[PDB]
């Protein structure tokens, strides 16, 4: 099974799913990483 | 310190003579190697056909020109020698002259070796090319003549360095 | 680089001149080429391997008997040298590179070398052993040519197996177990049971792509002719023969191809 | 410092109100949006807290090059 | 980048005027016992003077290392916490309490001493620790001292 | 006393440069003969890459000439700095020329074969070879700059 | 003192190693370009990018050498042994990094050019690989510049 | 007096060896990617992971070198031979670890690029192997950081 | 006075040699693992046992390096040559043992990948061989720790 | 004076040589047993003897090195250069003997794996060869112990 | 004086070289014997004679090492530089002779395993080569003992 993908969340979900899938309603780390990856990749390139 | 002092206290005349001899030796070795390289191809072509002996002889002459230049440089270096007086055996002029002689000899020998190797390879290729077709002999000979200029440039550099000898 | 002038230069020049001069008449030309090769006697091992190339087929032919005495009529020194039926096979196991391996691989003798198909299998195994031995002597640009030739032989054997020899137990496993990128990626031809499938398998190698083409010719023949004909067509690459490199094998192959062309000429 | 700490928290509440107004179309959709807003606010506030605690009472003073 | 107080590889005007001011030093060199005296901390970003100073490298390196350690601790804590939620959502067995709790507790406690030491040094201004003596305190496995 | 190193720099600069020049010219020449066996016209124009390789020797020769002229002992007191600088300047020029020629020889040898196959790609081979040959010019610039530091 | 005898040696070694790496890269790049263009002359122009990418290392090495040479001036200040040693270290580091980057770029570019005509996606893949390789050369140049700048104090 | 020479040499060696290891890894990964991507466009981007995984080691080495260079400050403290020895040891350890990690990562990445055309189920295993190998770079960086921290405490 | 110039070098050499041995083992282990996963993706995850065990050598080397670094305490006691030389020797021994163990583990894993691919029934034997190989690394680490413990003159 | 340098060097050399020999022997044994692990897994379990023998040789070398290290007590009795030289010689001898025995046992086991796979009747011969090989390691350990004991006789 | 710095080192090196030679010979002989036993299990037990004969080198080396170690005793009498140099020379000669004998015996046994496997008639006769090798080893040991007997000749 696959969790429903929104118009904007689809890209992040696809990027995260490159590690695999889960059960019909199991854990979906994409929900946290949709903002976590922007919340961490910013530091490595911080320059306004 | 003590080892450094001993190293700085080496006789410059020995180094100068070593360089002078090494120039001629390296020139002779390079010329012989180039001559052998050209001669293998020349003999192969002659076995195939003896028609191009005159064309092939140019490569041998060019290879021997390196030995001739080396011999001339060695004669010049021998002329550059002096009496090596005991008082000035460690004088700055004597040390400078010995270092210049060694540098000139090394440069001449290395340049002669490189030019001989290049000329030998070029002639070995050119003999086979001429055996394949005599029409290409002119371009191959021109390329060999152009490549032979390395020895002339090295000899010029050595001659320029030879003016630095000032042994009392 | 200086080793060429150190040794082998005269032999290389003689070989180059002989090749440049090259272009019962077929038999006479073959005899002349064989005499030229023999008169030429590091490079000794290369010459031995080149001779063993055809000597494997010569020994396979001599392994018969069954009108075995007729083998003396084709005693061409290029490939049918005397120096290169299990009792006689053990004696013939000497003085050949592939013979010691074939002694164990073809220990069944005529059982594994039946003249219908299994003799071709033994010949293919011997050719594979000889190709491996030749590839072992690495150090020159001829490794690519040897790999291409071995790949062509293996692919032709696989195509023949998939075409009709599959019924002769030449299955997908036998495409490499008995039928001699191929040394690493030959598994793609195990399922090429069709001409379209053969073209698709050839598509895995862009250089091999479009080589099969319609496959009406070349691939139409069995044994080792399918991809070997591709190598024959592409032999113009071998015609380059850059200098200061081992070109004795190239000259021998060119002479063999010229002899084959003269034979194919025949009565126009 | 502590005043700015409430400022970051207060900024999230207004953002929380906007998120609720926007995502009221979907209850489970709103629940997901609230998590994203809270995570973003927490991450930004933590980064600012690190940047402020580092320079609050420096152990080493800055020397300037010539 | 706004947090880092660096814009296009150049500082600019922070929300404050100047975080650190040269203690006296109307003509004295920056490298001095007085050095620079800070009136107050710039809230928007790092001190503008620190970026272009000679001491830019050590202070910035220490701050970046501490921030990286804290961020890694936070990410690991969030990942470990997600395990209980996943176990409850999938109604997993007692294995969560059996294994997820010690797994999320051991690493958390192990990094907790370092994180708390970093915070205290940042909070209490224990300059007797700095970037190095924190690791030095963490280095000793034995008791006493 | 120190001037021994300075004198050695000029000799090393020419020796190491010619060592790479001969290697580049040999590889370039061999390919030219191979192309000249069949393609008669292409070989004559292809000699430019060999001519390009031979230029590197001239660049090294000029660099050697400058070093020799600057080692006048009776003119100015050649301190250890002058000897060290001249030796360093020669070392860079000789080493760079050796590498630059080696690339030209490798590139030129393939270029002769490529031109003999498809004459269209002749322009592309020249462009790559010209770009590679710029390294010898780059080494020449460094040699002049280093040698210019003999003021004190 | 004897500090210039090491500082100038390091400055020369930087350029020497950078040129060696650039030549090692360019030889492989040219061989691959010729091999690719033998069969598909159209992609020859697109295959020349790695050659320039490798050649940029020569410019970087020349800049580092110029900086090192300008960093030594006995008439300005007494170049103590620390300054010469630091300059030599910077030169050696920059040269070795340039040589390694050149060798890697040459290998990668030769492989990509050999694979260039097989698929047009190589035109992007090899470019990305060359950029990732030149990143190391840029990092080495930055480190060398930092070391050369730090060499100026010498107490 | 001679200690700053040792320290600068250690920093330069760290940078150079890290650059060499990263270059070797990047060249191996580039050869593998050029071989793999001819058949399929998947290797163009989905398998470009080792290309940056190897440059991460070079970035770590550059960071360690910058830290070591900033460690030396004669105007602030007259460094004894202890500081030079510690800096040289830290630089050597960092550079050797970087070279080892670069070689291992290059070999593993070449193997993974070759296996990319095989069953894609092995991508997770290849990534895990690459991460386990790259852990050596982090270990070396930690060792270098510890050595640099202990370096300045000379009596 | 020159003791730290030996002790720090010994610690760095220990770390470097341990890392080199770990990388040498891990290269062969990863090559074999990739080959097996291409041949049989089912056991790819379970075949990372030598790959995982390779990092143990690096961890031990890092621990030994940390211990050696903590050994050099000039403020605590004037470091005589008798302590620096002992520390350097301990580091050299630990590094050489780690390199040897890494090479052995790499060879064992390269063999065992193919062995398990042909038949997974030899996984127990492969694990036993790997444990026997790692026993050498454990002995080397113990010897290095014991030698470093003798820094009291 | 400098005797502790010699003693520590000898102990380290002993440990290193013993570890290298054990590693070579274990690698050869594993290479041999790789085939037996598939050809006849039933006999593969009994095939682990050479690995155990190599581990035993390594353990003996480590024990000798530990004894040598424990023999160095500077605070109890001053270590003259004679004792240090004797200890270093003992360590070198033990390490060389262990390395040679390990290499021989590894080769023997590599041959014996195939020998027993072909015919189970060769297990007795393999065991005898392994015992004969281990006798050399035992003799080396005894010689090292004797030398270590004699190392303290100076005055 | 610094006598054990050479005497003890030579005593250790004697056993080291003897062990290395015996290990090489035993490894070759064991490989040959394993091959022969694979060919025929009947000859495996009878073909261990060269393997046992190769073991005399270890006994001779151990005896020489014990004698040399007992020959060094500063408490009994001070040993000059000559007293240690002679012992070192004797040890080196004994070790080199043992290594040469071990290599020769290994080669001879490797040939003889196949020789006996083919023709049982020549199996017993081939032992002459092993006897000659053992005689050479014994002569070397005698020469070493004669050299070592001069320990007390100094004054």
């Amino acid at each position: 099974t696959y969790f429903r993908t929104n118009k904007f969340t689809s890209a992040f979900q696809e990027i995260v799913d490159a590690y695999g899938v889960a059960k019909y309603r199991e854990a979906n780390p994409g929900v946290f990483t949709i903002v976590t990856f922007p919340f961490l990749f910013a530091v490595m390139f911080g320059d306004w | 310190s003590s080892w450094s002092r001993a190293l700085v206290k080496i006789s410059p005349y020995t180094f100068s003579a070593i360089g002078i001899a090494v120039a001629i030796g390296v020139s002779v070795l390079g010329a012989a190697w180039g001559i052998y390289i050209t001669g293998s191809s020349l003999i192969g072509a002659a076995i195939k056909a003896p028609r191009i002996t005159s064309k092939n002889l140019i490569s041998v002459i060019f290879c021997e020109a390196v030995a001739i230049y080396g011999v001339i440089v060695a004669i010049i270096l021998q002329t550059k020698l002096e009496s090596v007086p005991a008082s000035q055996i460690y004088a700055p002029e004597s040390l400078r002259a010995g270092y210049a002689i060694f540098a000139s000899g090394i440069i001449v020998g290395f340049a002669n070796l490189v030019c001989g190797l290049c000329v030998g390879i070029i002639g070995s290729s050119c003999a086979l090319s001429d055996a394949q077709n005599s029409s290409l002999f002119v371009k191959i000979l021109v390329i060999e003549i152009f490549g032979s200029a390395l020895g002339l440039f090295g000899v010029i550099v050595g001659i320029i360095m030879s003016a630095q000898a000032s042994w009392p | 680089a200086m080793t060429f002038n150190i040794h082998g230069g005269y032999l290389e020049a003689i070989v180059r001149g002989y090749r440049a001069g090259l272009l019962t008449i077929v038999e006479k030309c073959t005899l002349k080429l064989v005499d030229e090769y023999k008169h030429m006697l590091p490079l000794s091992t290369f010459l031995e391997y080149i001779t063993y190339g055809h000597m494997i087929d010569n020994v396979v032919l001599i392994v018969t008997g069954r009108d075995v005495q007729e083998l003396l009529e084709k005693c061409h020194p290029l490939g049918m040298f005397d120096s290169i039926m299990r009792e006689l096979y053990r004696l013939v196991l000497v003085d050949t590179p592939l013979a010691p391996y074939f002694s164990e691989c073809i220990t069944s003798e005529d059982l594994d070398d039946m003249n219908i198909e299994i003799m071709r299998n033994t010949l293919y195994k011997a050719y594979l052993e000889d190709f491996y031995k030749f590839c072992q002597k690495l150090g020159g640009a001829t490794a690519e040519i040897m790999s291409d030739l071995l790949a062509f032989e293996a692919d032709r054997r696989a195509v023949n197996i998939t075409i009709n020899s599959i019924g002769t137990e030449l299955t997908r496993d036998d495409r490499r177990k008995l039928y001699s990128l191929y040394p690493y990626g030959h598994e793609e031809l195990a399922v090429c049971e069709d001409i379209d499938q053969v073209r698709g398998v050839m598509e895995k190698y862009p250089p091999y792509q479009s080589i099969f083409s319609k496959l009406s010719y070349g691939e139409s023949q069995m044994l080792d002719k399918a991809f070997y004909e591709e190598e024959v067509k592409r032999l113009c690459l071998a015609f380059e023969q850059q200098f200061h490199y081992g070109v004795f094998f190239a000259y021998m192959r060119l002479r063999e191809q010229e002899i084959r062309n003269l034979m194919w000429i025949s009565e126009c | 410092f502590l005043v700015t700490t409430l400022v970051f928290l207060v900024i999230g509440i207004i953002a929380s109100l906007c998120t609720r107004i926007c995502c009221n179309r979907g209850p489970s959709t709103n629940l997901l949006h609230l998590t994203l807003v809270i995570t973003a606010t927490v991450s930004c506030w933590m980064m600012w807290a690190i940047v402020y605690l580092a320079q609050m009472k420096p152990l080493i003073v800055p020397i300037l090059s010539e | 980048g706004l947090i880092y107080n660096e814009f296009f590889s150049v500082p600019f005007e922070i929300f404050s005027h100047s975080a650190y001011a040269c203690r006296d030093l109307s003509c004295s060199e920056a490298t001095t016992v007085g050095l620079i005296k800070v009136r107050d901390t710039y809230p928007f970003g790092v001190d503008p003077v620190w970026h272009g100073s000679r001491s830019e490298l050590p202070f910035l390196n220490s701050l970046k290392m501490k921030m990286s350690i804290l961020l890694g601790v936070a990410q690991m804590n969030l990942g470990i916490i997600l395990s209980y939620f996943n176990a409850t959502f999938f109604r997993i067995g007692v294995n969560i309490w059996c294994q997820f709790i010690p797994q999320i507790i051991f690493l958390n406690s192990l990094f907790g001493y370092l994180s708390l030491l970093i915070i205290l040094k940042w909070i209490t201004g224990s300059q007797a620790d700095l970037y190095h003596v924190m690791i030095y305190m963490f280095l000793s496995p034995t008791d006493e001292l | 006393t120190a001037p021994f190193f300075g004198f050695l720099g000029a000799a090393a600069a020419l020796v190491f440069s010619c060592m790479g020049a001969a290697y580049g010219t040999a590889k370039s020449g061999v390919g030219v003969a191979s192309m000249g066996v069949m393609r008669p016209e292409l070989v004559m124009k292809s000699i430019v890459p060999v001519v390009m390789a031979g230029v590197l020797g001239i660049y090294g020769l000029i660099i050697a000439v400058i070093i020799s002229t600057g080692i006048n002992p009776k003119a100015k007191s050649y301190y250890l700095f002058d000897g060290y600088a001249h030796l360093s300047s020669g070392l860079a020029c000789g080493l760079a020329g050796l590498s630059a020629g080696m690339a030209i020889g490798i590139v030129g040898d393939a270029g002769v074969r490529a031109n003999a196959q498809q004459p269209k790609l002749f322009v592309g081979m020249i462009l790559i070879l010209i770009f590679a040959e710029a390294l010898a010019l780059y080494g020449l610039i460094v040699g002049i700059i280093l040698s210019s530091r003999a003021g004190q």
